[PDB]
C-alpha cells in the first residue's frame, strides 16, 4: 500500500 | 536592518505557499535569508517548500542549518522527518518524530506524522492513538482525521460510522471550495460517499502534486513522432511500472509483453522498481524486446529523456497513485499517447493522461464524467490474469469420498492423471469430468498425514504435499513463481470449515467491507441454515471487531471463520474450498475476483457506480456467468441463497465457472494482447491523423 501522507508545519515569524 | 522585513518575507512566503504559489513561496524565503542569514524559520520553511519540490537533499541542508540555529526548534525536527519518511528512511523519521514530541509534547502535527509511521508499519493501535492525540491538541485537523479515518476503516471499527462519514465529506467540500489538497488520498476515496465530481477533483488535485516537482526542471516540450517510419512500421509501446516483480500487477500480466506480435510492435518496460530477484522480473526482462531499469534514474527528467530517445508512441501507466508511482514521467509527456492501464483502479483525473483502458461494462458511456480521460475499451473486459501460466496445477481435480463432494478433500497436480492411472478403484464422476478416490489405504494415509500435520508423503514413487507446507517443500511454488511439482492435498479440514456446511467466502483486505456489506451478508446467512462465512485476517485485529457487529446483526460467532494470509499459490489453491464468493460492493475483489473463478468458485456481485465497484462484474460478464450479476441487494442475497440451499443449481454454475475459466476470454492472455494491440492501433491511427484524443468505444 502507498506511504501515509504528512503535515508540514509552517512556523510564523514574530 | 529593522526585524519586520525578514518577518514580513517569510509571513508573506507562508501565504503564498498556501495558496499554491510555490515558485513565488520560495522567492520570498530566500530573500528572508538574504536580509536576515541566521533566520531559523527561514531556513525551515524553505525546506519545506523544497520538498514539495522533491528537491530533498537541499531541504535536509536547510532543515539541519535551522535546527544548528535553534537546537530546540520542534517545527524544523518535524518537518525532516516528513522529508526522511519520503526518502524511506523510517528510522530517520521516527527518531525525528520522537524529538520533536519530547520538545513539545503538545505539538499536534508531530503526533499525527507519528501516527503516519505506525500506519505504515501496520500498527494500527498505535497510530490510532497518535491521530487522537494529534485531534485532541488541534480538534480542526483534516490529514490526522482522515487518514484515522482509514486507520478505522482498516479496523472495521464503524464506530459512529455514519457521523465519519458526514464529517469526511464536509471536509473535502471545504478544502476543494478553498483550493486546497484534500486530505483524502485518490485511492481511497472509493470507499466514502463522496459525489463522482469530488473524486476526480481529489485525483486532479493529487496530480498537480507532481506538476510541482517537474516545473522546477524547466524542461520544453518534447517533440513526438508522427510515423512509424524510423521504426520499421512497429508500434513502439512503453510499459511504465513499480511492479515488475513479486506484486499482484506482474501476476497479471507478467505473459502480456512477451506475447506481443514482434512483427508490428516493439516493447519497452520501463521499470520504477530494481530487481528483487523473482521469476516474475526475469520473465520480463527476458520477454521484452527492451527493459530498461528507471530505478537507476532517479531524476525525472532525465529518465523521461531516455523514454522519449527509445521514441515510444504510447506510454502505459500501471501505476496511477499507489506506491512506487512516478507519475511526473507523465506529466512530462515524452509521449505523444499516453493510458491508464490496469494497476490503479480510478481515473488520474490529470491532464497529462489522454486514455484509460476499460472496458463496456466496468465504464459504460453514461458515466464518462467520473473519468478525465478519454475511455478506450477492450472488448470484453480490460482485467486479465496470468492464472492458466502460474496455476496450471488447478486445471484438474481429485477428491477423496471420505463418506460426493467436489470441494472437502481435493488433489491438485501436474502428475495427477499419472497418479490416478495407478489406482485401480478410482471412480470418474461427471457432473470435464472429476475423479473419485475412495475410503481406500492411500486415502487414509492422505488424511493421516494431513490430520498428523505431516509435510508430504510417497505413494509409487508420487509425491503427496500437505498444501500447508508448500513453503516448506518449495517456496518458488508457493509464491507462483514455478509451477508445483508434486501432488498437493488441500481440506476444509486444514482451515475449520465444517464438512456438512455452505462455505461462502471473501478473501478481501477487510478495509473493502462496510456496515451495510456485513447486513447483506447476515441476511444470507440467516438464510441458508448450513452456512459459514469465510473471511481473512487482514488485519488480524479487524476479527473481533466484525464478530462484534456480526452478533449484533443476530450472527453467532461460529457461522464467521477467519484464516490467516496465504501465500500467493495457497491463497487460490484454497478456494476451491468454497461454495460460493461473496463479492464486495464498496469496491470489489479484482485480483481476488480473478483467483476465486480460477478456483472454479462462482463469484455473487452487485456492481455499483465507480470503476473499482464494476469489475468483478464486467469478469462475469466476459466469463459468461451473467446469472451471478445482481442489479440491486435483493437480487444479490436471492442468487446466493439460491445457491446455497439448491445444490442441484449450486453444481451447475460451479461447473459453468469450472468449464468457462478455460474457454471463455477471462484467462486467456493470448487473445487479450490481440485485442489490446488492435486498440492501441486505434489510438494510433487517430492520432496519426492529426486529432486529439478521443473516446474509443465503437
Ligand atoms: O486486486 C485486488 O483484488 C487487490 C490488490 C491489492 C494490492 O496487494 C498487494 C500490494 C503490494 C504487495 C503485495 C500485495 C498482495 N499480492 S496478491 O497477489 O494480491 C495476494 C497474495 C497472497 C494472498 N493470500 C491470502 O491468503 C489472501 C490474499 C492474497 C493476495 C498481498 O500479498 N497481500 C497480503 C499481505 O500483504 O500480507 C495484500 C492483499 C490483497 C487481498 C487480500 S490481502
Amino acid at each position: 500500500t502507498h506511504e501515509t501522507g504528512t503535515t508540514n508545519t509552517a512556523t510564523t515569524a514574530t | 536592518s529593522c526585524p519586520t522585513h525578514a518577518d514580513s518575507l517569510n509571513n508573506l512566503a507562508n501565504i503564498k505557499r498556501e495558496q499554491g504559489n510555490i515558485e513565488e513561496a520560495v522567492r520570498l524565503y530566500r530573500k528572508a535569508l538574504e536580509v536576515f542569514p541566521e533566520f531559523a524559520a527561514a531556513h525551515s520553511n524553505l525546506a519545506s517548500v523544497l520538498q514539495q519540490q522533491g528537491k530533498l537533499q537541499e531541504a535536509l541542508m536547510h532543515y539541519k542549518e535551522a535546527i544548528r540555529i535553534s537546537p530546540t526548534f520542534a517545527d524544523a525536527y518535524s518537518n525532516m522527518g516528513n522529508t526522511l519518511k519520503e526518502m524511506q528512511d523510517v528510522q530517520g523519521a521516527l527518531q525525528c518524530y520522537t524529538r520533536a514530541i519530547q520538545i513539545n509534547p503538545a505539538f499536534a502535527d508531530a503526533h499525527s506524522n507519528l501516527a503516519s509511521i505506525h500506519k505504515d508499519s501496520g500498527n494500527i493501535p498505535e497510530a490510532i492513538a497518535s491521530y487522537r492525540t494529534a485531534l485532541k491538541l488541534k480538534p480542526d485537523f483534516p490529514d490526522a482525521y482522515c487518514n484515522l479515518a482509514h486507520c478505522l476503516q482498516i479496523v472495521c471499527d464503524w464506530t459512529d460510522y455514519d457521523e465519519r462519514m458526514k464529517k469526511l465529506v464536509s471536509i473535502v467540500a471545504d478544502q476543494l471550495e478553498k483550493n486546497r489538497l484534500p486530505s483524502v488520498h485518490p485511492h481511497h476515496s472509493m470507499l466514502y460517499p463522496l459525489s463522482h465530481g469530488f473524486r476526480k477533483a481529489i485525483a486532479e488535485r493529487h496530480g498537480n502534486l507532481c506538476l510541482d516537482k517537474i516545473n522546477v526542471l524547466h524542461k520544453p516540450p518534447y517533440e513526438h513522432p508522427k510515423d512509424l517510419k524510423l521504426s520499421d512500421g512497429r508500434l513502439r509501446v512503453g510499459y511504465v511500472s513499480s511492479d515488475f516483480g513479486n506484486h499482484p500487477t506482474s501476476h497479471l500480466m507478467q505473459s502480456i509483453p512477451g506475447m506481443h506480435n514482434p512483427d508490428k510492435f516493439e516493447v519497452f518496460c520501463y521499470a520504477l522498481s530494481p530487481d528483487d530477484g523473482t521469476n516474475f522480473r526475469v520473465k520480463v526482462m527476458a520477454e521484452a524486446n527492451h527493459f530498461i531499469d528507471l530505478s537507476q534514474i532517479p531524476c525525472n527528467g532525465k529518465a523521461a529523456d531516455r523514454i522519449h530517445q527509445d521514441g515510444i508512441h504510447i506510454l502505459v501507466n500501471m501505476n496511477g497513485y499507489t506506491k512506487g508511482a512516478r507519475n511526473e514521467l507523465f506529466a512530462l509527456r515524452p509521449a505523444p499517447i499516453q493510458a491508464m492501464w490496469l494497476g490503479y483502479p480510478g481515473t488520474s483525473g490529470a491532464l497529462f493522461m489522454d486514455y484509460i483502458i476499460t472496458d463496456q461494462e466496468t465504464s459504460p458511456a453514461e458515466v464518462a464524467e467520473q473519468y478525465s480521460e478519454k475511455l478506450a475499451y477492450m472488448p470484453h473486459t480490460f482485467f486479465i490474469g496470468d492464472h492458466a501460466n502460474m496455476f496450471p496445477h488447478l486445471k484438474k481435480k481429485a477428491v477423496i469420498d471420505f463418506k460426493i463432494y467436489d470441494n472437502r478433500i481435493v488433489l491438485n497436480g501436474i502428475d495427477l492423471k499419472a497418479f490416478l492411472d495407478s489406482l485401480p478403484d478410482v471412480k470418474i464422476v461427471k457432473m470435464l469430468n472429476m475423479p473419485v478416490i475412495p475410503m481406500n489405504t492411500i486415502a487414509e494415509a492422505v488424511i493421516e498425514m494431513i490430520n498428523r500435520g505431516q509435510i508430504q508423503i510417497t505413494i509409487n514413487g508420487f509425491s503427496i504435499s500437505n498444501g500447508l507446507a508448500t513453503t516448506q517443500i518449495n517456496n518458488k511454488a508457493a509464491t507462483g513463481e514455478e509451477v508445483p511439482r508434486t501432488i498437493i492435498v488441500t481440506t476444509r479440514s486444514q482451515y475449520g470449515l465444517p464438512e456438512d456446511a455452505i462455505v461462502y467466502c471473501n478473501f478481501n483486505q477487510l478495509y473493502k467491507i462496510d456496515p451495510s456489506t456485513l447486513q447483506m451478508w447476515a441476511n444470507i446467512l440467516k438464510r441458508v441454515p448450513n452456512s459459514v462465512l469465510w473471511l481473512l485476517r487482514f488485519p488480524a485485529v479487524g476479527e473481533p471487531n466484525i464478530q462484534q457487529y456480526a452478533q449484533n446483526m443476530g450472527l453467532p460467532q461460529n457461522r464467521i471463520i477467519f484464516s490467516p494470509v496465504a501465500p500467493k499459490e495457497e491463497h487460490v489453491r484454497r478456494g476451491q474450498l468454497a461454495d460460493v464468493c461473496l463479492d464486495t460492493p464498496l469496491c470489489n475483489g479484482h485480483t481476488t475476483g480473478m483467483d476465486v473463478l480460477w478456483a472454479g468458485t462462482p463469484m455473487v456481485t452487485m456492481p455499483g457506480e465507480t470503476l473499482a465497484s464494476r469489475v468483478a462484474a464486467s469478469q462475469l460478464t466476459c466469463l459468461g456467468c451473467l446469472e451471478l450479476i445482481a442489479k440491486n441487494r435483493q437480487e444479490y442475497e436471492d442468487i446466493a441463497v439460491k445457491l446455497g440451499t439448491d445444490l442441484e443449481y449450486l453444481k451447475k454454475v460451479r461447473g459453468k465457472v469450472w468449464k468457462q475459466r478455460i474457454s471463455s476470454p477471462l484467462f486467456n492472455t493470448k487473445q487479450y494482447t490481440m485485442e489490446l494491440e488492435r486498440l492501441y492501433l486505434q489510438m494510433w491511427e487517430h492520432y496519426a491523423a492529426g486529432n486529439k484524443p478521443d473516446h474509443m468505444i465503437k
